[PDB]
């Protein structure tokens, strides 16, 4: 179950953030040296992206590793709202550890990248991105259900193929 | 009689008469297989207490 928890970290981001962060759009791959050229910032906006999963403890849990990539406009090399970006980086920590987001539980932090190099400071854009790990369970395997009226039981003995059949067609539920 | 269903009966030196094996006439499942679930008068006294 890893949509679901996705989808549960939009929406608290969502709910914490609401009007002061312009968007927030889950983002394919995570950050290259091309991404800066090819999204749709519209900063400030923060992109939650998923980095994969290690092994778990059990074999049906994995330690997911989700990113949360922040976006910014740097006019004139100076950050456009430093207090405002700075407390949208420490309310997405705070609000996304430890609680959890559907199937996915136990949010720890585990990094704070300033990830902020040549390629995005001549666009305009800091990008300091958080990193997290959570355990997630694999989903169940998928239950059946039908019911037949049961009425018959053929059984055959496994003989050799040409030595004469010898079978069994009880043919159950038969009165006389 | 036993095997068929129909309980038999000992004679007692002197004359007395006395019950060998007193059972119903349970002989067949609802298929045709014999079936001994019911056999003994002592199961249907048994279950009804």
């Amino acid at each position: 179950m890893l949509e679901e928890t996705e989808a549960a970290l939009l929406a608290r981001v969502r709910e914490l953030f609401g009007a002061t962060l312009r968007q927030v759009e889950p983002l394919t791959g995570t950050w290259t040296n091309e991404d800066v050229h090819r999204l749709f910032l519209a900063p400030p906006s923060v992109f939650l992206a998923w980095m994969g999963c290690g092994e778990g403890r059990t074999r049906r849990e994995v330690e997911s590793r989700w990113a949360f990539f922040v976006v910014a406009e740097l006019l004139n090399g100076e950050p456009v709202n430093r207090p405002g970006i700075y407390q949208i980086v420490e309310r997405l920590i705070a609000g996304v550890n430890g609680q959890t987001f559907g199937p996915t539980t136990g949010m720890r932090l585990t990094q704070v990248r300033n990830l902020c190099d040549d390629n995005r400071i001549n666009a305009g854009v800091v990008l300091y991105g958080v990193l997290f790990s959570g355990t997630t369970p694999l989903p169940s395997v998928v239950d059946l259900d039908s019911l037949d009226d049961y009425e018959r039981h053929w059984q055959t003995w496994k003989f050799p193929d040409e030595t004469p059949e010898f079978a069994a067609h009880i043919n159950v539920n038969q009165e006389k | 009689l036993l095997f068929d269903g129909i309980s038999t009966f000992n004679v007692n030196d002197g004359g007395e008469m006395q019950i060998e094996r007193m059972i119903t006439m349970y002989r067949t499942n609802k298929y045709g297989d014999s079936d001994p679930s019911y056999l003994n008068v002592n199961t249907i006294a048994t279950l009804s207490y």
